[PDB]
């Protein structure tokens, strides 16, 4: 339950904030923010994508195939009389 | 004979200019010893990037000899007389000071003069120094307290003056050139912006007369005889932590703008200050002192010290506390400092303020107890307040302060404020800058 003061052992660091009255919430969206969400993106994308084009695919293939074997084989009727 | 009467009877202190523009004062008692100096209106935040600790640097040879008299002349001088010859710099005051036998206020007001006009920069001498600056650098190091505040003052007044330390950057120490030093005096060091201070059993028409003697070379130019005004710095609510748990107790100061010496506020913020007081291990008083705060700290054993503060500047100032405790305690210190600051603006008593009140004049009394001290009060007054105040003008102040003033100008200082903030030590159970800020109103 009560953990601050024991957790680790540190030093030599020193670490400086601002109030969040000094500061803007949201800075830097163009210059920083949105690069950013790309660069993300980007490393991630052809790791993520590809399963779920693939499982797509055979989504549509499966999906498409049973709907085909739902139609009439004109090659059953030829000679039909 | 009671205080007030023992407060209008005390001789006053005697004010008159030299055409140069220099300032001459004293107030003059009964004693055959005396103390004289020259407070002048310098410091590191007058300084910048480049000469930083320059000030310190020029302290370091301030005594070390003038061009009239080399090193050794002027010392045994100075000693074989018996008079005692110290000196100080901080951020906005400089201060050299000497201790002597009446007898010898003139050739003391001699010596004075040729420390601030002809100090001989001995090129050898500063490379010496320059090797001392670098070892109490060192020494000071290692006083948290004083790590503390220069961290609290580089945070609070960050991107500003202010944000430097007295003694200054090693690179600068390793760097200052004979030339630097000597700009220094002669860019700060003038008439103008110092102050002649005696006291003890000296004449002011005597000591005024020494003064025109030795204090001289006037200015020709209107740039030579204008004191500078300072560019504004910026205070800023933030934090500084630097931590090492290798440590064994953390020190940590809170604190939020000031306003400046010439504000009246100030005596209520002293009162205010007196209300919560200070405290360390070895008070006997224990846990019957009047300082809620400090009652806590015994009970609880929330700390080893602490101390209250309201450090004036020019046009800004900080006012917080400061206190050191076991990595383990951090947490309720801070809470219950931060609560008595809440009930300092909600709630404070006429009985409280009544106590504080007495302890604040039998404190300002105490600052007069000696040659040295009102030596000093004069030469910090005329250099801050542009006149001396006498113990019956604040005591007149100090009377008129209540409850609800107090309640008033701290609501005004301190509620819901955005603090600065500056731990050192093992800090990890000191919670973050969020919940202290929030600790900044209600309660």
């Amino acid at each position: 339950g009560i953990h601050f003061g024991n957790l680790a052992r540190v030093r030599h660091i020193i670490t400086y904030s601002l109030s969040p009255f000094e500061q803007r919430a949201i800075p830097n969206i163009f210059s920083d923010a949105l690069p950013n969400v790309w660069r993300r993106f980007s490393s991630q994308v052809f790791k993520v994508a590809p399963p779920f084009l693939g499982a797509y695919l055979l989504y549509s293939w499966g999906t498409q195939e049973f709907e085909r074997l739902k139609r009439k084989n004109p090659a059953d009727y030829e000679n039909d009389q | 004979a009671t205080y007030a009467q023992t407060l209008q009877n005390i001789p006053e202190t005697n004010v008159t200019t030299l055409d140069n523009g220099l300032r001459v004062a004293s107030e003059e008692s009964s004693q055959p010893t005396c103390t004289v100096g020259v407070w002048i209106g310098a410091g590191s935040r007058y300084e910048n990037e480049k000469n930083n600790g320059a000030g310190y640097f020029v302290e370091h040879l301030a005594f070390k000899g003038t061009k009239k008299r080399p090193c050794a002349a002027f010392e045994k001088e100075v000693e074989s007389m018996g008079a005692h010859f110290n000196g100080y710099t901080s951020r906005e005051q400089t201060a050299f000071y000497i201790k002597a036998l009446s007898k010898d206020m003139p050739k003391v007001v001699e010596l004075l003069a040729d420390v601030v006009q002809n100090c001989a920069l001995e090129e050898s001498q500063i490379e010496k120094e320059r090797g001392v600056i670098l070892q109490e650098l060192k020494e000071m190091d290692n006083d948290m307290t004083n790590v503390t505040f220069d961290y609290l003052h580089a945070t609070a007044f960050q991107g500003t003056a202010l944000a430097r330390t007295v003694e200054g950057t090693t690179e600068n120490i390793k760097h200052l050139t004979r030339a630097d030093l000597a700009s220094y005096i002669d860019t700060h060091f003038k008439a103008p912006r110092m102050v002649l201070a005696a006291a003890g059993g000296i004449s002011h028409k005597e000591l005024v007369d020494a003064a025109r003697q030795h204090f001289s070379g006037v200015s020709f130019t209107y740039k030579e005889d204008a004191v500078p005004i300072l560019p504004r710095c910026r205070f800023t609510g933030s934090e500084i932590r630097a931590r090492d748990d290798a440590l064994p107790v953390a020190h940590v100061a809170l604190a939020v703008e000031g306003p400046g010496w010439a504000d009246p506020d100030n005596v209520v913020l002293h009162v205010a200050n007196a209300i919560i007081g200070r405290y360390d291990r070895t008070f006997g008083g224990g846990k019957h002192l009047s300082s809620r705060l400090a009652a806590l700290a015994v009970e609880h054993k929330l700390c080893h010290s602490f101390q209250t503060f309201n450090t004036s500047y020019s046009d800004t100032g900080l006012f917080g506390f400061h206190f050191v405790a076991d990595p383990l305690s951090i947490d309720d210190m801070m809470f219950c400092a931060q609560g008595e600051w809440m009930r300092l603006c909600t709630s404070t008593t006429e009985s409280e303020v009544k106590r504080a009140k007495n302890h604040l004049r039998s404190a300002m009394v105490a600052q007069l107890d000696g040659t040295t001290p009102v030596c000093e009060t004069i030469g910090s007054h005329l250099l801050n307040y542009g006149r001396r105040i006498s113990l019956e003008e604040w005591d007149s102040r100090i009377s008129a302060v209540d409850a609800r003033m107090v309640r008033d100008v701290c609501s005004k200082y301190i509620y819901d404020k955005c603090p600065a903030l500056a731990a050192v030590g093992p800090i990890e159970q000191l919670l973050d800058y969020n919940r202290i800020r929030s600790g900044m109103y209600w309660i």
